C-alpha cells in the first residue's frame, strides 16, 4: 500500500511550503500575528499572569492602575474564579459570584440545567462516598429543582432519567472531564456576554487597550439567527401543489396602554411545522473561542483529509 | 425589618427555580411586598437597587406559574404602577436605579398590556433631556446607553404637541449622530445609458454595497430610534436626501435581521402615505427581493410582519391602478406566487393544528384573496382547485355553529368578554368569497351553490341578533362581528346583480 | 409579418378611432349552463360613429368565412333613462 | 498600505477577493504593480490610466459626509488575468460586438453562437457568476430567442440550427425551460438581468432572474471545465457583465457567506509528535489505518500538544519568564502533570544553558500549505465524489489568522 494521487518528498514539500509562507507575509518564514493570536489564547483562557506579562511584553501595559483597568476590562481573576469553582465542586458558590459580579442575567437567559446536573451528580457522589433525610432531599431537590427544565425538552429528560438511574447503585458523567467542559462553556458564554461592554470602553473611551477577540475588519453579530431556504422564494419551480384533504380545519385543533404580544412568533413555529441548515456561525458564534484550537482543529482535518485521498505529505516534527 | 444582605441571600436563592418565587407569592411571607414597594427618596442606592432587583426577579414568572398565582401578580404590577414615584424623580436619580426602573416597567408592560400607565409624560421629557445633554455632547457612561435603549423599546411598545416635536428632533438628532460615522462605506459602480456627480443612480436596479455597524449598541439604538422616528415624522428632511436613501439601501444587505427589517419599514413607508409615489416602480423592484428573502428569517422582530407589508403593497396598487399591478407581474414572473399557492395548498392540509397555524392560514388566505381582488387570471387559476369552496363553506359552519352555542348560552353566562377565536378566519374566508364573486363566468359556473348563499343569510341573521341580544359582552366582542356583518353584505350586494343565478 | 407589427408599433389610442377590432368567444351556456359547436371564434370589426358590428366566424373543422352584420336594435321611446350597476 | 488595497478592489471583483483564488490576483497586481505606484485620487488615477471611461459612461457614487453632517445635526491583458472578462470574435463575421466586447452583443432562422474568452479552471475557484441583460427585442414582450448558459470544453453547425447541443448547461429564453431537461422558471423579455453562476463546492449550476435565485438547474458538475456561452437569433441583443466595470445586481456575496459560515460551521464544530514514523527506506509508506492524527478536544490531548508547543515557542523566542508565568498558571489551573514536568523541565534546561553563557508557525504554514494542496489537486469531499468540498471555502489568512 502507498500513496497514489502523489508523493511529496521533503524538498518539494519545502518549497510548496516557502512559496506559501510568502505569500502568507505578504499578506500579513516568520508569521507577525502569532504574537496577538498568543494574547488572545493567554486572555480567553482566564489565565492571570502569563496573560498580564505578554501584555506588557507586547506594549501594552505600563503601570499597576494600567493591570487594574486591564483586569476589569477582560474580567480575568472572576472568570478564572468561576471555572475553578465549577472544576472542584462548589457549584453554589459559581452561581452567586455569577449572580454578584456579573449580573442575574446571564443565568435567567442553555448551562443552567448543567450547572444544576453537575451539582446533583456531585451531591449524589458525596453522598455514596462519604439515609433516609438525605436521600429524601436529594429526591426533593432533582424533583424540584430541575422539574420544568427537565419536562421542557425531551433530551432533558432522558438526561434526567439517566443520571437518575445511574443514581441508583452502590463513564461520561462520572468522568472529571464533564466539569471541565461545563466550565469552559460557562466561560465562552461569559465573554460573548460582556463583549459589548468591551466594545464601548474601547470606543468611547479611547482606551489604549486592544479588542483581542473581534479585530474593526470583520463584522460580528450580537444575535444567533438560521436561515431557512427553500420556504418562500422562487427556487421551488412554476408548478401548484394541490390540497390533499377534505376534513374540517375545527375538528384538527390619559392612561396609556401597551400592545399585546402574545402569538406574534406564529409563523417561526409554523415554518418549524411546515447543503442545508445555513446560519451565521461564523459571524456570531466562531469569534468567541480561543484561536489557536481552531487552527489546530483545522490542521487535523487537514491531515486526515489529505491521508483520505491517497496524498502523503511529511508531518511537523 | 429586612437590610441588604438579607434580600441579597434572598436575591441568591431565588435563581432558576420557579416555584420559589410561586411560594413567595401564596406564602402568608409577602409582608416583604409592602418594603418592596415603599421606595423611600431617603433609601440607599444599594437598598434601592437590590429592592428593584427582587422586584424584576420575583416578577419573572413562566405562564403556568403566574396562572396558579392568580390575580394578586396583577395587583402587585397595578400597585407598582401606582405606588412607586421613581418616574417624577427620573432626572434625581442616578443611571442604575433608572436603568432598572426602565426594565422593571418593561417587564410589567410585557406581562400586564392593558391597565393604564400614568407617568410616561415624565419618561418622555426624562428621554429628551438624557439625550439633549448627555448622549450627543459624548459624556455619556455604559449605564445611560443601556437606558436609552431600554426606554427607546418601552416607547416602542406604546400603543396610541410641543413634546412631539421635540421628541422628533431628538430621534432625528440620533440618527444623524450614530449614521455619519458610517457614511463612508457607500459604494456604487453603474451605468447611466443617455462622473463623480449622482446623476442617474436611480435608473438601476442595483444597490450599495452590504454596511456593517461593528458597534453593537449603536446598532440597536439607530434601529430603535428609526423606528420611532417613522412613527413620528409624518407629524412634523431625511427622507428626500439621496446620500441618507442610499445608506438605507446599502443596510438592506446587513448581517443583523434588525437592521434589514427597519430598513425595508423605512424604504416602503412614502408608497402608502405620499401622493404619485406609486409611479416609482423602479425602486420597488429593487426593494422586493430583500422582502422575499425576509419571508426566510428564523428570529423574527415582533414589529415586523412579512405577510402585512406584502399584502399591503398588493391591496394598494389594486386600489389605485386596477387594470396593471406591478407586483404581482414580477412576483409571477420569479416563481415566486406558485411557491405562496404551494405553501397555502400545505398549510390547508396539516393534520394538526394550533392558534400559530390558525394565523399563518389567516395570513395566507388573506394574501390569496388579494392576489384575485382585480385579475382573472388568479381567479381562475385558485378556482381550479376543486377542495378550496369546501373549507370556505366548512370555516362558515363552524362560526355559526359558535354563535348559536353562544346564543344557547345567554342567560347561564349573565363585562370584558374575549371574542371568538377564529373571527379573523372567516373574515378572511369572506375576502375570498367577495374576490371569487366579483367575476360573471365564476357566478355562473363554479359560485351556483347555493350553501354559500344559504350561509350568507345565516351569518348576517345570526350577527344581527348577536347585536340585539347579547349585547351585555361588550365592545371587544361585537367589533369584529359588525366586520363580519359588513363584509358578508359585500358579498351579497355581489351575489345579487341580475345577470347572476342566484 | 413583421413589417406589419412594426407599423402597428406607432398607432395612437385605440379608443380615439373611429373602428374598433375585436375577437369574441362564446364561453357557455346561458339558461343552464350544465344542461359544443361554439369551438370558434368571431373577428369582429365595430362602427362607433354607426355603432354596427361586421364580423367573421372561424373554426379549423368547419366552413369558412361566415358573416355577422348587426345592427343596433331601434326602441319605442325616444327619451332614455339610465340603470346602474358596480361590483364591491 | 492601504493605496494598494484600493486599487486591487478597484480593478477585480469584490467575491472573487474574498475566496482563495485571491492570492494569485494579488500576486498578478504586484508583479505589475510599477504601472499604479482620500479615495478621490485613486479613482482619478485609475480613470487617468483608464477603468472608468466608454462609449454609456462608467460613472462612480461618491458620498458628501460633511454636506450631510452640515445640514443635519487593455490593462487586463496587461496583467495576465486567467478569468473571462469579454466575448470572443467570430472570424466568420457574423457578429456585432463593440470595442471592449461586452456593452453589445447583436447577430448580424438561424442561431449566432458565441464563447467567452477563456475557459473557467476547476481547480482554483469556488463560485463564478455573470449576467447578462436583454436590451432589444425583435412575437410577445415576453419572449426572446437568446440561450445563455456555459459549455462544456473538451456540433457547431447543430448549436446554429436548434440552439444548443449536448454539452451545453444553459437556459432558453423563448420557453423559459433548461437545455437538457420540467418546470423550472419563466420566458425572459426586454430589460430583464439574467445571471449565471456555477458552484464548485457540490458542483451545482444556477440561474437567477432579477436578483431572485431560481435554483440549481445542473448537479454534479465537478472534476470539469467551463466556458460562458450564448446563442442569438438575429434582432435581439444583450449587455453582459463579468464583474470587472460595474456592480451586480444579485447579492452573489450573500451566498459565497452562506456556504463559507457552513463549511466553517462543519470544520470548526502521548503529547509529542515526534519524528515522522512512516520512513521507511526513504519513502513514505501509507498506514492501514482510518486517520493519521488523533488528537481532540474532548480527550485533552490536542490542549495538552498545543501547551507543549506554546511553551517551547515562548522558550525558543527569549520570552522565558513569560514561559514561567504560563507554566505557573497551568499549576494554577491543576496526563497534565506530565505536561507540567516536561515544561518544567524545559525551563530548567534554558535557565541551564543561559547560566552557562518552533513549532507553531510549522502548523500555520502547513495549515496553508496543506489547504492549497487539497485545493489543486481535486480532493473529494469524505467519500464519493459526490460530496461538497468545504476546503474550497476556507480563506486561511483572511478569516483564521486576522
Amino acid at each position: 500500500f502507498t500513496y497514489g494521487k502523489k508523493c511529496f518528498t521533503k524538498e518539494e514539500w519545502k518549497e510548496q511550503v516557502a512559496k506559501y509562507s510568502a505569500m502568507g507575509e505578504l499578506y500579513a518564514p516568520i508569521e507577525p500575528t502569532l504574537p496577538r493570536l498568543l494574547l488572545n489564547y493567554f486572555v480567553s483562557m482566564a489565565y492571570e499572569d502569563s496573560s498580564i506579562r505578554m501584555a506588557k511584553e507586547l506594549g501594552f501595559i505600563r503601570n499597576n492602575k494600567d493591570i487594574a483597568v486591564f483586569n476589569d476590562l477582560y474580567k480575568i481573576k472572576e472568570r478564572f474564579h468561576i471555572k475553578h469553582l465549577i472544576k472542584l465542586g462548589r457549584i453554589n458558590e459559581a452561581m452567586e459570584e455569577i449572580n454578584s459580579i456579573f449580573g442575574l442575567e446571564v443565568l435567567e437567559e442553555d448551562l443552567h440545567f448543567k450547572l444544576l446536573l453537575l451539582n446533583l451528580i456531585e451531591m449524589i457522589r458525596s453522598h455514596h462516598q462519604q439515609s433516609n433525610d438525605f436521600i429524601l432531599n436529594l429526591i426533593q431537590y432533582s424533583q424540584n429543582k430541575l422539574a420544568i427544565k427537565a419536562s421542557s425538552s425531551v433530551k432533558k429528560m432522558q438526561e434526567l432519567e439517566l443520571a437518575m438511574t445511574l443514581l441508583l447503585f452502590p463513564q461520561n458523567l462520572y468522568s472529571i472531564s464533564l466539569r471541565s467542559k461545563i466550565a469552559d462553556l460557562v466561560n465562552e458564554k461569559l465573554l460573548k456576554f460582556i463583549h459589548p461592554r468591551i466594545q464601548f470602553e474601547i470606543s468611547n473611551n479611547n482606551s489604549k487597550f486592544p479588542d483581542l477577540l473581534n479585530s474593526d475588519k470583520k463584522i460580528i453579530t450580537q444575535n444567533f439567527t438560521v436561515y431557512n431556504n427553500n420556504l418562500v422564494n422562487g427556487s421551488n419551480g412554476t408548478k401548484i401543489t394541490h390540497i390533499s384533504s377534505d376534513q374540517p380545519i375545527n375538528e384538527k385543533m390619559a392612561a396609556t396602554t401597551f400592545h399585546n404580544l402574545e402569538n406574534k412568533n406564529y409563523w417561526n413555529q409554523t415554518s418549524e411545522l411546515l447543503g442545508l441548515e445555513f446560519n451565521n456561525y461564523y459571524s456570531s458564534e466562531f469569534p468567541y473561542e480561543p484561536r489557536l484550537t481552531q487552527i489546530m482543529k483545522l490542521w487535523c482535518w487537514c491531515e486526515n483529509q489529505l491521508h483520505h485521498n491517497q496524498i502523503g505529505v511529511p508531518r511537523v516534527e | 425589618a429586612y437590610s441588604l444582605e438579607n434580600l441579597k441571600k434572598i436575591s441568591n436563592s431565588l435563581v432558576g427555580d420557579q416555584l420559589a418565587k410561586v411560594d413567595y407569592f401564596l406564602a402568608p411571607k409577602c409582608q416583604i411586598f409592602q418594603c418592596l414597594l415603599s421606595i423611600e427618596q431617603s433609601d440607599g442606592v444599594e437598598l434601592k437597587n437590590a429592592k428593584l432587583d427582587l422586584l424584576y426577579t420575583l416578577l419573572h414568572l413562566e405562564p403556568q406559574q403566574r396562572d396558579i398565582v392568580g390575580t394578586y401578580y396583577f395587583d402587585i404590577v397595578s400597585a407598582i404602577y401606582k405606588s412607586m414615584s421613581l418616574a417624577s424623580s427620573f432626572t434625581k436619580n442616578n443611571s442604575s436605579t433608572n436603568y432598572k426602573y426602565i426594565k422593571l416597567l418593561n417587564l410589567c408592560a410585557g406581562v400586564y398590556p392593558n391597565c393604564g400607565f400614568p407617568d410616561l409624560q415624565y419618561l418622555q421629557n426624562g428621554f429628551i433631556q438624557l439625550v439633549n445633554h448627555k448622549f450627543l455632547r459624548s459624556k455619556c457612561k455604559i449605564d445611560e446607553v443601556v437606558t436609552i435603549i431600554e426606554l427607546l423599546k418601552l416607547f416602542l411598545l406604546v400603543d396610541e404637541h410641543y413634546q412631539d416635536f421635540k421628541m422628533a428632533e431628538s430621534l432625528e438628532h440620533i440618527i444623524v449622530k450614530i449614521s455619519s460615522k458610517y457614511l463612508d462605506q457607500i459604494s456604487l459602480k453603474y451605468i447611466v445609458r443617455l462622473p463623480f456627480d449622482n446623476k442617474g443612480v436611480d435608473c438601476t436596479r442595483a444597490i450599495p454595497k452590504k454596511i456593517n455597524i461593528s458597534n453593537m449598541y449603536d446598532s440597536s439604538l439607530l434601529s430603535l430610534a428609526l423606528l420611532l422616528y417613522l412613527r413620528y415624522h409624518y407629524m412634523i428632511k431625511l427622507r428626500n436626501d439621496a446620500t441618507f436613501k442610499m445608506f438605507v439601501l446599502g443596510l438592506l444587505k446587513s448581517n443583523d435581521v434588525n437592521i434589514r427589517c427597519v430598513a425595508l419599514k423605512f424604504l416602503l413607508q412614502p408608497y402608502f402615505t405620499e401622493d404619485k409615489k406609486w409611479e416609482d416602480t423602479r425602486t420597488l423592484e429593487k426593494i422586493l427581493p430583500y422582502l422575499v428573502k425576509s419571508f426566510n428569517y428564523d428570529p423574527l422582530p415582533w414589529w415586523f410582519d412579512p405577510f402585512d407589508m406584502l399584502d399591503s403593497l398588493i391591496v394598494l396598487y389594486n386600489e389605485i391602478t386596477p387594470m396593471n399591478n406591478p407586483v404581482l407581474t414580477t412576483l409571477a414572473h420569479t416563481n415566486v406566487i406558485f411557491c405562496i399557492l404551494s405553501r397555502f395548498a400545505q398549510c390547508l392540509s396539516l393534520p394538526q393544528h394550533n392558534e400559530a397555524t390558525l394565523k399563518t392560514t389567516t395570513k395566507f388566505i388573506k394574501i390569496c384573496a388579494s392576489f384575485a381582488a382585480s385579475d382573472e387570471k388568479y381567479r381562475l387559476l385558485l378556482l381550479n382547485d376543486t377542495l378550496l369552496l369546501n373549507h370556505l363553506e366548512y370555516g362558515l359552519e363552524s362560526h355559526i355553529t359558535l354563535i348559536q352555542d353562544f346564543i344557547s348560552l345567554k342567560d347561564e353566562i349573565k363585562m370584558c368578554l374575549p371574542p371568538i377565536y377564529d373571527h379573523d378566519f372567516v373574515a378572511a374566508w369572506l375576502l375570498l368569497l367577495k374576490s371569487f364573486s366579483r367575476s360573471v363566468s365564476a357566478l355562473r359556473t363554479t359560485l351556483k351553490r347555493n350553501k354559500i348563499a344559504q350561509l350568507l343569510l345565516q351569518i348576517l341573521s345570526k350577527t344581527y341578533t348577536l347585536t340585539k341580544e347579547c349585547y351585555f359582552a361588550g365592545q371587544d366582542f361585537m367589533k369584529p362581528e359588525i366586520m363580519i356583518m359588513g363584509i358578508t353584505l359585500g358579498s351579497i350586494c355581489n351575489f345579487v346583480v341580475e345577470f347572476s343565478n342566484l | 409579418i413583421s413589417r406589419i407589427f412594426s407599423q402597428e408599433k406607432q398607432f395612437d389610442n385605440y379608443l380615439n378611432e373611429r373602428f374598433i377590432f375585436m375577437k369574441w368567444k362564446e364561453k357557455f351556456l346561458v339558461p343552464d349552463a350544465l344542461l359544443a359547436s361554439y369551438d370558434g371564434f368571431y373577428y369582429i370589426v365595430h362602427d362607433q360613429v354607426t355603432g354596427n358590428i361586421q364580423g367573421f366566424y372561424y373554426h379549423q373543422d368547419a366552413e369558412k368565412f361566415q358573416q355577422l352584420e348587426l345592427v343596433p336594435s331601434l326602441k319605442n321611446k325616444v327619451e332614455s333613462s339610465d340603470c346602474s350597476f358596480e361590483f364591491a | 498600505d492601504d493605496v494598494d488595497r484600493e486599487f486591487i478592489n478597484c480593478l477585480f471583483p469584490s467575491y472573487l477577493l474574498q475566496q482563495p483564488v485571491a492570492y494569485d490576483l494579488w500576486i498578478l497586481y504586484l508583479q505589475h504593480r510599477k504601472l499604479f505606484h482620500t479615495r478621490k485620487e485613486i479613482w482619478s488615477k485609475l480613470m487617468n490610466l483608464g477603468v472608468l471611461g466608454t462609449i454609456q459612461v462608467y460613472k462612480y457614487f461618491y458620498p458628501d459626509v460633511n454636506d450631510f453632517t452640515l445640514r443635519f445635526g487593455d490593462i487586463y491583458k496587461i496583467l495576465g488575468y486567467f478569468l473571462p472578462s469579454r466575448w470572443q470574435a467570430q472570424p466568420n463575421n457574423s457578429l456585432q460586438l463593440s470595442q471592449d466586447g461586452i456593452t453589445h452583443l447583436q447577430p448580424n432562422v438561424d442561431f449566432a453562437v458565441t464563447w467567452a474568452n477563456k475557459s473557467l479552471p476547476d481547480n482554483k475557484l469556488t463560485i463564478f457568476y455573470y449576467e447578462i441583460k436583454v436590451l432589444s427585442v425583435t412575437e410577445s414582450a415576453e419572449n426572446s430567442n437568446i440561450v445563455i448558459g456555459y459549455k462544456l470544453v473538451e456540433s457547431i453547425n447543430k448549436c446554429q440550427k436548434y440552439g444548443f447541443d449536448l454539452n451545453v448547461f444553459g437556459y432558453c429564453g423563448f420557453d423559459g425551460l433548461i437545455t437538457n431537461s420540467k418546470e423550472y422558471a419563466k420566458p425572459f423579455g426586454r430589460d430583464d438581468v439574467i445571471g449565471c453562476g456555477i458552484n464548485f463546492i457540490d458542483g451545482s449550476i444556477f440561474f437567477t432572474k432579477n436578483g431572485i435565485h431560481l435554483g440549481n438547474a445542473f448537479t454534479d458538475l465537478n472534476d470539469l471545465e467551463f466556458v460562458p456561452y450564448v446563442a442569438l437569433r438575429p434582432g435581439n441583443s444583450i449587455k453582459t457583465n463579468f464583474g470587472l466595470n460595474e456592480d451586480f445586481v444579485f447579492d452573489i456575496i450573500g451566498y459565497q457567506d452562506k456556504w463559507k459560515s457552513l463549511a466553517y460551521e462543519h470544520i470548526c464544530r502521548k503529547f509529542l509528535l515526534g519524528e515522522d514514523n512512516r520512513f521507511i527506506d526513504g519513502k513514505l509508506v501509507r498506514p492501514d489505518v482510518n486517520n493519521i492524527n488523533n488528537l481532540s478536544v474532548d480527550d485533552g490531548s490536542l490542549p495538552n500538544t498545543l501547551n507543549v508547543m506554546i511553551n517551547d515557542y515562548l522558550i525558543h523566542e527569549g520570552l522565558v519568564d513569560v514561559a514561567k508565568g504560563f507554566l505557573k498558571d497551568l499549576q494554577k489551573d491543576a496526563e497534565s502533570k506530565d505536561v507540567i514536568r516536561h515544561n518544567e523541565r524545559q525551563i530548567m534546561k534554558e535557565e541551564r544553558m543561559v547560566k552557562i553563557r518552533c513549532a507553531l508557525e510549522n502548523v500555520i504554514s502547513n495549515t496553508r500549505a496543506m489547504l492549497s494542496t487539497l485545493l489543486e489537486y481535486n480532493a473529494f469531499g469524505s467519500t464519493n465524489s459526490s460530496d461538497p468540498r468545504y476546503y474550497k471555502a476556507i480563506n486561511f489568512d483572511e478569516d483564521v489568522l486576522n
